[PDB]
């Protein structure tokens, strides 16, 4: 038991789901048809990978997941793609008309027509579970479905599953790949309405991933296909603790205990290393100390901010591959003296460490080099409020003139909702300011 | 107390959600009602235009 | 959201409609009978947006061809792709309108309107997921001007939650010297501000000025002007017709492009009438605008740019960043990231690389003020009103049409004068 149900909302959620599940399959030796030769217990089991996969009597290993989108085209490519045999048709849910980059259509208008079906389908997966841990929600901030329908879903999941945990993987928007002028509105709206109903949310800044693909992988103009493969590696490092057995393995819930000091302060900064091309990785073995040091270089972060001009409330290092505690400890000591790691006075400064022995895997015909060892740092830094600030400024510029507000009001929303949402973010920015102030 | 607060949160989430979804349906319908009423006002105007051609001959 | 329902009303509307269907049929690999003869799968992937699939793998346009004047029925049926249209979708009247808006809107066109509404309802009922409607018309005529605007108001009643797109052709004394065209345009504008979600201003003055000064033709026919319009109409529907992320349907475009409900009048553009930086400078230049307005006399609320052809996307990104930096004052600071850019692999017939420009500029007031000046020159001495007051209208309605287009200009000016701080 300790099952985990992944819910993928909207295009960005769905396509990140494709990347993640394709990657999980290669990690566990699961075939596209669903078969897993190394799994001897047919029809079921209590193994670590069974937190993400149920088993049919025919030996098929089936992702504990639901794909939702308010239009058919993106989910159709999962239904007809390489992994079509992996999912039951009822796990893949589509409507006909999308939310048109409008939170209102996603949360209210189009969304209400499909919400009961979605919850019903999540319940079929939940009743398959002997000890459900919680949900992992994959969505964009910027899309109408990713913002509006996600929020709606999270509200309903709190009703139907109480305080059962709900983690987010939220795609924060960026002008290089963004498709809509109103993403700030959608982002602030969903962030506000989701905030009470999420326990932990890993933000991924598309610009941060875009720059990494440009700088580290030498991709001239990164596509979603390029970005999603990188995201799935970070997602895999975070969920590897759940999916794998291990002596020195630390559960994700144990990291959460340290990462969330107050309920609203639940946004850890993700930083990953090494991201390196096959050409550069050849005759270039990166040691524990090198990849650990790369975690404190802000160019490797999943979100654009500067931790060095903020304060730390928690630092966690999730290692996978050829790593032993001795090396990690040596590396941390070196960093402590040489880098800008200032903690708040009310936290303890010790880094928390987990190691999974299964080394990292690469999707065939990819951009990333296959490396012997890798690390994901999850830190709780006040610097991540910078991401809120940038986004909140874009909101204010438009909302001051009520630009585009009529599209939301036409679908039933009030101006009250916009300002209520903005004041919650103002408070959230004030909260990250407050935690960094010293005690008295 | 743990049960009381866990139930309170479920209760108030359910009531907060139902209030918003009903308030939204009121607002959307009223927005569409005003749009059609303005369009039906054009039919009443176009009927007076067609009457003022025949009542001027 | 896939199926769009095309409507073409009047002489202008039907002839630009005809050219539209000729170009996109060629791009999608459809011949005059309606068979598929191409090669790429991308031609068929979103074919259903504009074409119905009949028996024997026939692809039939979802077009409704409308006019009070017969004879225009012959020209469309005798034209290069006349056979491909659905014969029942022709809905043609008797005595015409003769450049009279009140005939198109209130009386003679009002009698033909229900027989057109039948064809729309029949086409709309069969749509798996109807997204909306695109009209093609002039605003200087009688039928397309008046009946086309009645059709807009009527289709809105039965489909208030679908998108109403228009390709409204603005009249110019340089192309047509009919004296009452400023009356017709202003009356149509009064309807378009209230009842459409997005109107492309295809201006005959700009089309004349381009044909003369750029294309080198000493006096241009209606065929020369349409070569530009068909290239423009093909460009702005490339996001709707091929696979892509940006502005892929009529509501997503509308949501990105229209920041205020009344301010939905776009300045189209096309290039060339070549390298990526040259394209990018040409499309933002006033000489390539299909509306006769200078962008440097106002600011862009929003812009959509569509590049077509095999080209480096890195170069496109750098170039679109280049012009935003260099022309920063001509984009409102209070809407961030308001210029969006798509790139389609398939270039149009003839050209290897093209670029299409949709901009919602406050400088569009220059087009409305020009019509407003030609309007008030006639109205203040009560000239030619017997054509309209005879058919049943009042002076009050003429005054409201002037006041609404003056308000529209005042609002474009307000947001042009707006600042962040
Ligand atoms: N990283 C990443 N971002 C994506 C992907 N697809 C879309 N996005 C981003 O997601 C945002 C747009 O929202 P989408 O998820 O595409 O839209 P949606 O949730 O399907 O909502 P509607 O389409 O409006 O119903 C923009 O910020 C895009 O850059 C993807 O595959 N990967
Ligand atoms: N760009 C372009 N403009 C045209 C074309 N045909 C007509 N026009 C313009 O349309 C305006 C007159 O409207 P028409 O379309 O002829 O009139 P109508 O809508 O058919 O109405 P009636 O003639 O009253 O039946 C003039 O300003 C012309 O310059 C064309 O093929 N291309
Ligand atoms: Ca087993
Ligand atoms: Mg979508
Ligand atoms: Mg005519």
């Amino acid at each position: 038991m300790r099952e985990c149900i992944s819910i993928h909302v909207g295009q960005a959620g769905v396509q990140i789901g494709n990347a993640c599940w394709e990657l999980y399959c290669l990690e566990h030796g699961i075939q596209p048809d669903g078969q897993m030769p190394s799994d001897k217990t047919i029809g079921g089991g209590d193994d670590s990978f069974n937190t993400f996969f149920s088993e049919t009597g025919a030996g098929k290993h089936v992702p504990r997941a639901v794909f939702v989108d308010l239009e058919p085209t993106v989910i159709d490519e999962v239904r007809t793609g390489t992994y079509r045999q992996l999912f039951h048709p009822e796990q893949l849910i589509t409507g006909k008309e999308d939310a048109a980059n409008n939170y209102a259509r996603g949360h209210y208008t189009i969304g209400k027509e499909i919400i009961d079906l979605v919850l019903d389908r999540i319940r079929k997966l939940a009743d398959q579970c002997t000890g459900l841990q919680g949900f992992l929600v994959f969505h964009s901030f910027g899309g109408g479905t990713g913002s509006g329908f996600t929020s709606l879903l999270m509200e309903r999941l709190s009703v139907d599953y109480g305080k059962k945990s709900k983690l987010e993987f939220s795609i924060y928007p960026a002008p290089q790949v963004s498709t809509a002028v109103v993403e700030p509105y959608n982002s602030i709206l969903t962030t506000h309405t989701t905030l009470e109903h999420s326990d932990c949310a890993f933000m991924v800044d598309n610009e941060a991933i875009y720059d990494i693909c440009r700088r580290n992988l030498d991709i001239e103009r990164p596509t979603y296909t390029n970005l999603n493969r990188l995201i799935s590696q970070i997602v895999s490092s975070i969920t590897a603790s759940l999916r794998f057995d291990g002596a020195l393995n630390v559960d994700l819930t144990e990291f959460q205990t340290n990462l969330v000091p107050y309920p609203r302060i639940h946004f850890p900064l993700a930083t990953y290393a090494p991201v390196i091309s096959a050409e550069k990785a050849y005759h270039e073995q990166l040691s524990v100390a090198e990849i650990t040091n790369a975690c404190f270089e802000p160019a490797n972060q999943m979100v654009k901010c500067d931790p060095r001009h903020g304060k730390y409330m928690a630092c966690c290092l999730l290692y996978r591959g050829d790593v032993v505690p001795k090396d990690v400890n040596a590396a941390i000591a070196t960093i402590k003296t040489k880098r800008s790691i200032q903690f708040v006075d009310w936290c303890p400064t010790g880094f928390k460490v987990g190691i999974n022995y299964q080394p990292p895997t690469v999707v065939p015909g990819g951009d990333l080099a296959k490396v012997q060892r890798a690390v994901c740092m999850l830190s709780n830094t006040t610097a991540i409020a910078e991401a809120w600030a940038r986004l909140d400024h874009k909101f204010d510029l438009m909302y001051a003139k009520r630009a585009f507000v009529h599209w939301y009001v036409g679908e039933g929303m009030e101006e009250g909702e916009f300002s209520e949402a903005r004041e919650d973010m103002a408070a959230l920015e004030k909260d990250y300011e407050e935690v960094g102030v010293d005690s008295v | 107390k743990a049960i009381e607060e866990n139930n309170n949160f479920i209760k108030m989430a359910k009531e907060k959600l139902a209030q918003k979804m009903e308030s939204n349906k009121e607002n959307r319908e009223a927005h569409l009602a005003a749009m059609l009423e303005r369009l039906q006002e054009k039919d009443k105007h176009a009927e007076e235009v067609r009457k003022n051609k025949e009542l001027k001959e | 959201m896939r199926e769009i329902v095309h409507i073409q009303a009047g002489q202008c509307g039907n002839q630009i409609g005809a050219k539209f269907w000729e170009v996109i049929s060629d791009e999608h690999g459809i011949d005059p009978t309606g068979s598929y003869h191409g090669d790429s799968d991308l031609q068929l992937e979103r074919i259903n947006v504009y074409y119905n699939e009949a028996t024997g793998n026939k692809y039939v346009p979802r077009a409704i061809l409308v006019d009070l004047e017969p004879g225009t029925m012959d020209s469309v049926r005798s034209g290069p792709f006349g056979q491909i249209f659905r014969p029942d979708n022709f809905v043609f009247g008797q005595s015409g309108a003769g450049n009279n808006w009140a005939k198109g809107h209130y009386t003679e066109g009002a009698e033909l309107v229900d027989s057109v509404l039948d064809v729309v309802r029949k086409e709309s009922e069969s749509c798996d997921c109807l997204q909306g409607f695109q009209l093609t018309h002039s605003l200087g005529g009688g039928t397309g001007s008046g009946m086309g605007t009645l059709l807009i108001s009527k289709i809105r009643e039965e489909y208030p939650d679908r998108i109403m797109n228009t390709f409204s052709v603005m009249p110019s004394p340089k192309v047509s010297d009919t004296v009452v065209e400023p009356y017709n345009a202003t009356l149509s504008v009064h309807q378009l501000v209230e009842n459409t979600d997005e109107t492309y201003c295809i201006d005959n003055e700009a089309l004349y000025d381009i044909c003369f000064r750029t294309l080198k033709l000493t006096t241009p026919t209606y065929g020369d002007l349409n070569h530009l319009v068909s290239a423009t109409m093909s460009g702005v529907t490339t996001c709707l017709r091929f696979p892509g992320q940006l502005n892929a349907d009529l509501r997503k475009l509308a949501v990105n492009m229209v920041p205020f409900p009344r301010l939905h009048f776009f300045m189209p553009g096309f290039a060339p009438l070549l390298t990526v930086p040259e394209l990018t400078q040409q499309m933002f230049d006033s000489k390539n605008m299909m509306a006769a307005c200078d962008p440097r006399h106002g600011r862009y609320l929003t812009v959509a740019a569509i590049f077509r052809g095999r080209m480096s996307m890195k170069e496109v990104d750098e170039q679109m960043l280049n012009v935003q930096n260099k022309n920063s004052s001509y984009f409102v600071e209070w809407i961030p990231n308001n210029v969006k850019t798509a790139v389609c692999d398939i270039p149009p017939r003839g050209l290897k690389m093209s670029a299409t420009f949709i901009g919602n500029s406050t400088a569009i007031q220059e087009l409305f003020k020009r019509i407003s000046e030609q309007f008030t020159a006639m109205f203040r001495r009560k000239a030619f009103l017997h054509w309209y007051t005879g058919e049943g209208m009042d002076e009050m309605e003429f005054t409201e049409a002037e006041s609404n287009m003056n308000d529209l200009v005042s609002e474009y000016q307000q947001y042009q004068d707006a600042t962040a701080d």
